[PDB]
RNA sequence: CGCGGUGCAUUAGCUAGUUGGUGAGGUAACGGCUCACCAAGGCCACGAUGCAUAGCCGACCUGAGAGGGUGAUCGGCCACAC
RNA sequence: GACGGUAUCUAACCAGAAAGCCACGGCUAACUACGUGCCAGCAGCCGCGGUAAUACGUAGGUGGCAAGCGUUGUCCGGAUUUAUUGGGCGUAAAGCGAGCGCAGGCGGUUUCUUAAGUCUGAUGUGAAAGCCCCCGGCUCAACCGGGGAGGGUCAUUGGAAACU
RNA sequence: GGAGGUAUGACAA
């Protein structure tokens, strides 16, 4: 299925993270289509960068994310937008 | 690495006074060695290269490697000369920003107040004597450090600063005030040869 | 030339070659077959231990080895040093270099590797020759 | 053309230690070439040759200092990209910008520095006898020209001509 | 409106062959190396519907599917007997 | 034969400046017309004149030098050979000299230097360097 | 499908469902992909065929650049699973 | 929360437990003594050694690097030593013994035409990572991350046509 | 004045 989740970088015990668009047959680094924002824990609350435009539109596409991506575009309110959109 | 040997040995190999004081050439102002005083023959090109060179890398304490990488970063920049800019990004290493300031009387000591960690840089330790000082920055001794007898000798022994540094004693705290210039620095040293030496 | 010429016949290189071919080639038993592979080092047993005579400016008795490779070429090398605990059928590691006195031996012996005793009682150039320090 | 009213310094290229034979063995001189200039624009070299070093120094910096000639030269740069021949010896000297310092390693090295060109880019392509590098590196330095006066030549203006 | 398919232009060489011939297209690359121009005479197979065209003829061909295993390309034109 | 009578030209002047000759005369043809006239409006001769016979018309050169004795020209230089031919576009454009001397170009334009077409953000072929 | 990237001519000829066509079958689909039938065409000195070698690429090392050499780690395409 | 009571921070203590490798005739920075006596041995090249060795071996001393150093093997460069950039053929290597000519390569002046080559505008793509520039976080650095730039004898369309 | 033709010698140093 097509996806939107986040796939791993940085170094060992200081981990960073790119939101991507990807294929569930891709590996967790490999294939992608649209890179979408970034992420990491490592500041004391979590820290984000975000591209609502095209993630709104991959969604809308048929895109289906994970738990914690839910959670991460739950905060930024792009779930709500795509929720209105669609009532 | 580090060196832990003689200081007068390299200063008089080299034939100048890296403290500045003398005694490392006083009274025998010659190389080292059975073949020291007696007459040394002629010299060639790439062993004046060479020993500009060692000037300043046993002026800093500094390993090879260091030495080429800085070069290499100074070599990345437009803005100025090279050998000039190789120069102040040397000045803007702790362990002679201890030094300028009168912290200490000797680059090694500087070294080792840094190293140890008697110093901080905006309120934050550092173990760190390869670490770059941008200008505008403040060092200072760490607060509980401050009560060594050795660093107040030190301080209170202090010639007049160069013109590139402020400083306070009651505070133990100062900065750079300048890029640093270049007059103001050694102009024993003659920075083309090493210009040379590593354009190879 | 003519660039018409260099198009019919373009520049083909001064070909190059190794100063160690023996070392730059393998074998594998089952196919039976020269691999080439570019390694530093090899094994190989001693199929003779003896004496040389050098080049006409020099004169001496240069100690020699011939010696049987793991890929079964057979090969001529020098023994460096003062001394050794070499036979034949004795095992030996093997490196590249000349020796310029003879001709037909491209290859020196190891010191410290395997076999090859360390050389007895040098203290200076001591990595070379293989033998530890005295304490 | 007149080493006079000038701080005309020297440097030696190299002394070829040079033999001529006899029935009585061998006759060894030694023969020096020299380079010497004042840092502005005026270079010149010289061949001497004694049974001393210093005296066959000396001959070949009062044979130099007789054989002068000025380079142009642009911020511490030639003007133009140059290529000298003289038997055996090619050499091309490029502009090259500034800070990058000279690119040669003796007798060219020596020639520039002496000549005053701070930063330059050089290759000797042929031989290296230091007699001929020299003297190709002299008649490229002379085949170089000024702005000043190939637009007198031509008629056009500096700028007219540099565009 | 849609996309439009790769043409050619070229010269007949052959027409010996029912529905078909061949066409040959006379570019002129530059040797990578050493630049020079030269030559380069590519060819092709194309359907032709009727046996129209004629040897040593020009003419222009467009891709299509494969129409043979040879054949990629569709006559269109007969410009120069 | 005559394959190059474009460098045949360029020779031509070479070998009368070496000798220091005051003219020339050469079967003409429109790009040597053009190359003539862009060397007397860019200052390496002093003038250029033309003959019209039957065959092939002429044209006829009148060299320039500073004194008696000192050269306008020193050399020039075919690049196109035409074994190889130089097809530069308008940042590959030569600056023959840093400016010193001139490279002659063809374009869509027509035949021009180094100047106008490194302005005019054009190239074309280079036919003649000249020092 | 265009174009491109390796050595040998002490390898000059190669192919016969091979080349094309009329039908039929067949595949998710085009077409000799397959069968019959009709014709003898088709490829090549711009290097076919054969022999050897090799996974290709982004990229990596070097170099003034032109270029050379490599294709490990990471990613992409391909191929394989005694 | 496997890592993990690890990172990290605090305090007590000991200079105390923590430096070696290669080279030193020239190319190449770095010199003497003793033994040995074309033997032992050294050697990247030139070459050292035959009773006074700065070249062997040891000792002292010095120099270059430094938790590394040296050596082999491989690739590039220097090597313009396969020269497109960027070489040559009288004597050094090389002009076939000489000619007739298919193919190809090249080709006089010039009008008109085209536009294959060429030049040129715009659009698209050239994934990410990487090189490079500006930023920022890891006690700095390596490294990590963000943003940008560039990269195609690339492709479509649209013009010129001087030159081939 | 100049051009074309008309028996052995050790090795190294
Ligand atoms: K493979
Ligand atoms: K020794
Ligand atoms: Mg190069
Ligand atoms: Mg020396
Ligand atoms: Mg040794
Ligand atoms: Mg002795
Ligand atoms: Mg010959
Ligand atoms: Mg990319």
């Amino acid at each position: 299925a097509v996806k939107i989740r986040l796939k791993r970088m940085g170094s060992k015990k200081s981990p960073f993270y790119r939101i991507v668009v990807a294929d569930s047959r891709s590996p967790r680094d490999g294939r992608f289509i649209e890179t979408v924002g970034t992420y990491n824990p490592l500041k004391d609350p979590a820290e984000v960068v975000l591209k609502e435009d095209l993630v709104l539109d991959w969604l809308s596409k048929g895109a289906q994310p994970s738990d914690t991506v839910r959670n991460i575009l739950s905060k930024e309110g792009v779930m709500k937008k795509h929720h209105e959109a669609k009532n | 690495s580090r060196y832990t040997g003689p200081s007068w040995k390299v200063s008089r190999r080299l034939g100048i006074s890296l403290s500045g004081t003398g005694k490392e050439l006083a009274r025998r102002p010659y190389k080292p060695g059975q073949h020291g005083p007696n007459s040394r023959g002629k010299v060639s090109e790439y062993g004046m290269q060479l020993t500009e060179k060692q000037k300043l890398r046993h002026m800093y304490g500094m390993n090879e490697r260091q030495f080429r990488t800085l070069f290499i970063k100074a070599s990345k920049i437009k803005e100025g000369k090279h050998g000039v800019n190789f120069m102040v990004l040397l000045e803007q290493r702790l362990d002679n920003v201890v030094y300028r300031l009168g912290l200490a009387t000797t680059r090694r000591q500087a070294r080792q107040l840094v190293n140890h960690g008697h110093i901080t840089v905006d309120g934050k330790r550092v173990d760190i004597p390869s670490y770059h000082v941008e200008v505008g920055q403040v060092i200072g001794v760490r607060e509980k450090s401050q009560n060594i007898s050795t660093i107040k000798e030190a301080v209170e022994a202090t010639v007049g600063r160069p013109a590139f540094v402020s400083f306070d004693t009651e505070k133990l705290e100062g900065s750079f005030t300048r890029l640093p210039e270049r007059d103001e620095l050694y102009p024993e040293i003659d920075e083309a040869l090493v210009v040379e030496y590593y354009n190879q | 030339p003519t660039i018409n010429q260099l198009v019919r016949k373009p520049r083909k290189s001064k070909v190059e070659k190794s100063d160690s071919p023996a070392l730059n080639k393998g074998y594998n038993s089952f196919k039976k077959t020269q691999t080439n592979v570019n390694s530093p080092q090899k094994r190989g047993v001693c199929t003779r231990v003896g004496t040389m005579t050098p080049k006409k400016p020099n004169s001496a008795l240069r100690k020699y080895a011939r010696v049987r490779l793991s890929n079964l070429i057979e090969v001529t090398a020098y023994i460096p040093g003062i001394g050794h605990n070499l036979q034949e059928h004795s095992v030996v590691l093997l490196r590249g270099g000349r020796v310029k006195d003879l001709p037909g031996v491209r290859y020196h012996i190891v010191r410290g590797a395997l076999d090859t005793a360390g050389v007895n009682d040098r203290k200076q150039s001591r990595s070379k020759y293989g033998t530890k320090r005295p304490k | 053309i007149d080493p006079k009213h000038l701080e005309l310094e020297d440097r030696v290229v190299a002394i070829n230690r040079v033999t001529k034979v006899v029935k009585g063995g061998r006759r060894l001189r030694f023969a020096a070439l020299v380079v010497v200039g004042d840092k502005n624009g005026h270079v010149g070299f010289g061949t001497g040759k004694a049974q001393e070093v210093p005296e066959a120094i000396r001959k070949a910096i009062e044979d130099a200092k007789k054989n002068l000639v000025e380079v142009p030269m642009v911020g511490s740069t030639i003007p133009h990209e140059v290529i000298g021949v003289f038997g055996g010896g090619r050499i091309l000297m490029k502009p090259a910008v500034e800070g990058s310092g000279v690119a040669a390693g003796g007798p060219v090295r020596a020639v520039l520095e002496l000549a005053g060109v701070a930063d330059i880019t050089s290759k000797s392509l042929g031989s290296n006898t230091p007699i001929n590098v020299v003297r190709a590196t002299v008649e490229g330095l002379k085949q170089l020209k000024r702005a000043e006066e190939v637009a007198a030549l031509r008629g056009k203006s500096v700028e007219e001509i540099i565009g | 409106e849609r996309n439009q398919r790769k043409v050619y232009q070229g010269r007949v060489v052959s027409d010996k062959m029912d529905k078909t011939i061949t066409v040959v297209v006379e570019t002129k690359k530059n040797h990578p190396i050493y630049g020079k121009r030269m030559k380069y005479s590519k060819k092709y197979k194309a359907h032709d519907e009727n046996n129209t065209a004629k040897v040593g003829d020009i003419v222009k061909i467009m891709e299509t599917r494969p129409l043979s295993a040879t054949k990629r390309f569709r006559l269109l034109e007969v410009v120069e007997e | 034969v005559m394959t190059d009578p474009i460098a045949d030209f360029l020779t031509r002047i070479r070998n009368a400046n070496m000798v220091k000759h005051e003219t020339l005369e050469v079967p003409a043809s429109k790009i040597k017309r053009d190359i003539a006239e862009i060397l007397k409006r860019e200052g390496f001769i002093r003038d250029v004149e033309y003959i019209e016979d039957d065959k092939q018309g002429v044209i006829r050169v009148f060299l320039k030098y500073g004194k008696n004795e000192e050269r306008v020209i020193t050399n020039l230089k075919r690049i196109s050979k035409p074994g190889l031919r130089a097809y530069v576009k308008a940042d590959e454009v030569p600056k023959v000299l840093n400016g010193l001397g001139i490279a002659i170009i063809s374009t869509s334009e027509g035949v021009i230097t180094d100047k106008e077409a490194r302005a005019k953000n054009i190239g074309g072929e280079v036919i003649a360097y000249v020092w």
